[PDB]
């Protein structure tokens, strides 16, 4: 059972995830692999230029995680 | 680094967020009742938030420090950076984006149950393989494993984990149906929820040779009766039950 322990909501500049805050403390709090997220997020958003990327990180009870990125916020593109 | 703390949610503070980014914000984090906006330095802002200096902590070294080997005798589940000096069989699993890091009761119950029942040379089905940890353990015990998962995103992760461990289980996308042409099996291990086991029980019978074993976990203690009922209806004989915290593993003979 993929039991969820947290849903972390961030907004990061595309390709600009780092192990510093916010990602460091946010994922670190729940024991999730910070660098795996950084690498995966940056790869997934690599062709998005300077867009602001909302991302939701779902962290499971065994420290594994998945994430989903959303469409740039209304304000931005508005 | 500095943080600018604002009352509200990201959705609620949406209209002012581009102004935080224009001012040099490196990222936003929604916390309980607040948004935390991180900056290299503070700036004159019109929004009535609160500035705090937060230093520069090594979050990566902290993460590695607090993640410890997960013991599940006869196995120990290790991250790639861990050392181990005991007689335990090591399983190296990258904590990543697939369930099965070894840091859950259910994964551990299943590893112990594999040790009790897996005869050298036997064919093993790991149904819902996730990180590949159970299939990899099966190989370490001399079993010939097939790991299957409905989630295609986990399978490259399971492959990478097998390579870290110098073993060669087969991995496939799909569920029980997809596995059937590769069996029947001598042993089935399945870390799944109670209602899915109950639905699959007749098919579990089909997947196993007489004298085979089914090792079912992922079952909350209070949902165990449903699985006992299902496996009885499908002709299995009960072997042991094991528990850790609120979780149970139920073993059956085919
Ligand atoms: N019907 C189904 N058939 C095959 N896999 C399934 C499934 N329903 C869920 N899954 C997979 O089952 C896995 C359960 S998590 C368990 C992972 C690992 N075997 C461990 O013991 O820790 C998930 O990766 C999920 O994608
Ligand atoms: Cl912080």
């Amino acid at each position: 059972m993929k039991k969820v322990v947290a849903v972390v909501k961030l907004q990061l500049p595309a390709g600009a995830a780092t192990p510093a805050p916010p990602v460091g403390p946010a994922l670190g709090q729940h024991g999730a692999n910070i660098m795996e997220f950084v690498k995966a997020f940056n790869a997934a958003t690599a062709n998005m230029g300077d867009a602001i990327v909302p991302v939701e990180i779902t962290i499971y009870a065994d420290r594994s995680f998945t994430f989903v990125t959303k469409t740039p916020p209304a304000s931005y593109l508005i | 680094m500095w943080v600018y703390r604002l009352k509200g949610t990201l959705e609620a503070l949406d209209p002012i967020l581009p102004g935080l980014f224009d001012g040099g914000a490196r990222g936003l984090w929604e916390r309980e009742g607040e948004v935390w906006a991180f900056f290299p330095a503070p700036v004159d802002l019109p929004y009535e938030g609160v500035w705090e200096e937060v230093g520069d902590e090594d979050w990566l070294e902290a993460w590695r420090r607090d993640l410890k080997p997960a013991l599940a005798p006869p196995f120990v589940v290790l991250a790639p950076w861990h050392t181990w000096e005991g007689a335990e069989i090591p399983l190296v699993i990258e904590p990543g984006m697939a369930f099965g890091t070894g840091h859950h009761e259910t994964t551990r119950l299943a590893l112990k149950a594999l040790a009790r029942h897996l005869r050298p040379g036997d064919k093993v089905l790991d149904l819902g393989t996730g990180s590949g940890v159970l299939a990899i353990a099966a190989e370490k015990l001399g079993g010939k494993a097939l790991g299957v998962d409905i989630d295609p995103m986990v399978l490259p992760q399971a492959e990478a984990n097998a390579k870290r461990n110098g073993v060669r289980p087969r991995f496939l996308e799909g569920s029980l149906e997809a596995a059937l042409p590769f069996g029947p099996f001598d042993l089935l291990v399945a870390n799944l929820y109670a209602e899915l086991h109950a639905a699959l029980a007749p098919r579990y019978r089909e997947a196993l040779v007489p004298g085979g074993r089914a090792l079912l976990t992922g079952i909350l203690k209070d949902r165990a009766p449903l699985v006992r009922e299902a496996m009885a209806g499908a002709g299995f004989r009960p072997l042991e039950e094991a528990a850790e915290g609120e979780w149970v593993l139920l073993a059956y003979g085919r």
